[PDB]
């Protein structure tokens, strides 16, 4: 309903506070987003 | 009459390698003078006749005469003496 959209890098983040961390632990993120083309399609 | 794709347009043709430009140009082929050879005969011994033919045959005639006409010895009738 309201997409995350900043203008400066890292101006919104995703936070996890873990309670127990084992060895070789990692956090696999997956994003879906809209990116834009500069120079719009210009009707031809 | 193609429709222009506005999302993926393309430009005009770019230069490509070419086919050695003189090898697409021909020579203009140079005719010498010629002659229908020999002295022609005036007539030919044709295998068919050159005139008309007739579909049907018509009977022809020629006149003949008869001969010297002679006299005759007739059998002569009887005299009409009121019996006839």
């Amino acid at each position: 309903d309201k997409p995350i959209y900043t203008l400066q890098y890292g101006n919104v983040g995703f936070v996890v506070n873990p309670k127990t961390v084992n060895q070789n632990a990692r956090l696999l993120m997956g994003y879906e987003y809209f990116t834009s083309r500069t120079e719009l399609v210009n009707a031809g | 009459m193609a429709l222009i794709n506005p999302q993926f347009p393309y430009a005009g043709p770019v230069p490509i390698p070419g086919p050695a430009p003189t090898e697409t140009m021909p020579l203009l082929n140079y005719r010498v003078e010629g002659r229908i050879a020999g002295i022609q005969q005036a007539r030919q011994f044709m295998p068919f006749l050159q005139g008309p033919h007739r579909e049907v045959a018509e009977q022809t005639y020629y006149a003949i005469g008869t001969g010297i006409q002679m006299g005759q010895t007739f059998n002569q009738p009887l005299i009409n003496t009121q019996e006839g």
